[PDB]
């Protein structure tokens, strides 16, 4: 799940 | 680079980041009180060090300094260091709540590899030069690769910085660092710790106005203070 | 701990690891040519160590062993650490291929919370005798006295022995070799690194010798055995 | 957190 949304 | 689109007479303007002397002014313009004790210079430099030359957050700030205090604005200095740029994100006349928003986009656009590189920067020192081999650790793929993916990096949103001689080198801001805080995944962080001190090793087996020297890469340990903190923060 | 549940004539023989000697007996009993080099018998007692002192993986050692040389022998006791036990899964006397799958078993019947706890004790030094504090900082717990930490490590001996309770000189358990490198390659591969780290935190605060209460916050006399979980988790 | 029990 790296970072977010994105 | 959208200006590759255009083969012409283009011109090109750059907006840097406020210098310190500039922050004074737009505080002093809306009536901000300025320092006297030396931890309250010292405390302003923080903010401006802080919100590496930043309008909006500027702003943010002082919408977000409540009773105008350099007590509380230092309040607000705790803050970004324990919440990010979400500890003063405000109604502004910015069309934002925080640059951090902004910036989210800003990492949308970019490349899958850059998106990587950028993901990783992370685990790095802010506000410190450091040289391309010293981040070829964490970055992904003679490693000038590196430098093409920063360049673009800075190219694109201004997140990183170039800076030719000395020597080849590169280096992350603060704002652009508490982006990356709080948003790239928890894990990745202390990954890129780890990552780190182990390339750092690896170059130990193979035997201020100054650049870091070939003959002291191997010990980041200058920056442990700071990157205590990054550990204290992944792992928990 | 089944027993407890008797109200009866109980009484207990505990199999205990095969010590030194008795491997090597076994060694002899099953056509095993014995040392003269000294990395030989070296070798050998490399082999007890890892496989801390147990008949089964020791047997799908021998079966596994193939040409008989102590060459081929140490090219396990390599392919041991970097492959963990399934360097030597075999066709043996045991209804298991690995001693991995018997543990299995083993840990699934445990205590959700021991679960835990064992799930920890991979980054620990194997083959150490070391405190309870210095256990309290890896293990999990939902104030100020940590002997809940030694309840479990407690439970975790008596349930299938995959710890090693040890009274004196001072209160101490110690996770062996095999019942370590069962959890190496079995683990969470972020959960050892993340044991690493939320160790090196509690790390500093303000031989047959137990290392002593002046000298804890630096476990870095384990180095070794640390640079090999580091090396491992960033792969 | 544990690779198929073991």
């Amino acid at each position: 799940p790296m970072f977010n949304f994105l | 680079e959208i200006s590759n689109a255009a083969s012409q007479t283009c011109e090109f303007i750059e907006v840097t980041s406020l210098e310190i002397d500039e922050c004074y002014d737009f505080l002093e313009a809306y009536g901000m009180p300025m320092p006297v004790g030396e931890k309250e210079e010292d405390v302003l430099n923080k903010t401006i060090e802080l919100s590496s030359g930043n309008p909006a957050t500027l702003m943010m700030f002082f919408k977000s300094c409540e009773p105008k205090t350099f007590e509380k604005m230092a309040q607000l200095n705790n803050k970004l260091e324990s919440r990010g740029l979400v500890g003063v994100e405000c109604i502004t006349p910015y069309s934002y709540k925080s640059l951090a928003m902004a910036l989210q986009r800003c990492v949308e656009v970019l490349s899958d590899e850059d998106r990587s590189a950028l993901a990783f920067a992370v685990v790095m020192p802010p506000g410190v030069d450091i040289p391309v081999k010293l981040w070829s650790c964490v970055i992904p793929v003679l490693d000038d690769e590196v430098a093409d993916r920063l360049k673009r990096l800075s190219k694109r949103g201004a997140l990183l910085s170039g800076k030719r001689m000395p020597v080849l080198t590169f280096k992350i801001d603060h704002i652009i660092h508490m982006f990356l805080k709080h948003v790239v995944d928890a894990q990745t962080i202390a990954n890129g710790i780890s990552i780190l001190e182990q390339r750092l090793l690896e170059i130990g087996n193979n035997n201020e106005t100054v650049i870091r020297p070939e003959d002291f890469p191997k010990f980041m340990q200058l920056h442990q203070k700071f990157y205590d903190s990054l550990k204290n923060f992944a792992c928990c | 701990e089944i027993s407890n549940a008797a109200s009866q004539t109980c009484e207990f023989i505990e199999v205990t690891s095969l010590e030194i000697d008795e491997c090597y007996d076994f060694l002899e009993a099953y056509g095993m040519p014995m040392p003269v080099g000294e990395k030989e018998e070296d070798v050998l007692n490399k082999t007890i160590e890892l496989s801390s002192g147990n008949p089964a993986t020791l047997m799908m050692f021998f079966k596994s062993c193939e040409p008989k040389t102590f060459e081929k022998m140490a090219q396990l006791n390599n392919k041991l650490e970097s492959r963990g036990l399934v360097g030597v899964e075999c066709i043996t006397p045991y209804s298991y291929k690995s001693l991995a799958m018997a543990l299995q078993r083993c840990v699934e019947v445990l205590s959700d919370e021991d679960r835990s706890a064992l799930a920890f004790a991979v980054v620990m030094p194997p083959g150490v005798d070391i405190p309870v504090k210095l256990w309290s900082c890896v293990i999990p717990v939902d104030e100020q006295l940590d002997d809940e930490v030694a309840d479990r490590l407690k439970r975790l001996s008596k349930r299938g022995a995959l710890l090693s309770g040890k009274r004196m000189p001072v209160l101490t358990f110690k996770i062996d070799h095999i019942i370590h490198m069962f959890l190496k390659h079995v683990v969470d591969a972020q959960t050892i690194a993340n044991g690493i780290s939320i160790l090196e935190q509690r790390l500093l605060e303000i031989e047959t010798v137990i290392r002593p209460e002046d000298f804890p916050k630096f476990m870095q006399l384990h180095q070794k055995f640390y640079d090999s979980l580091k090396n491992f988790a960033c792969c």
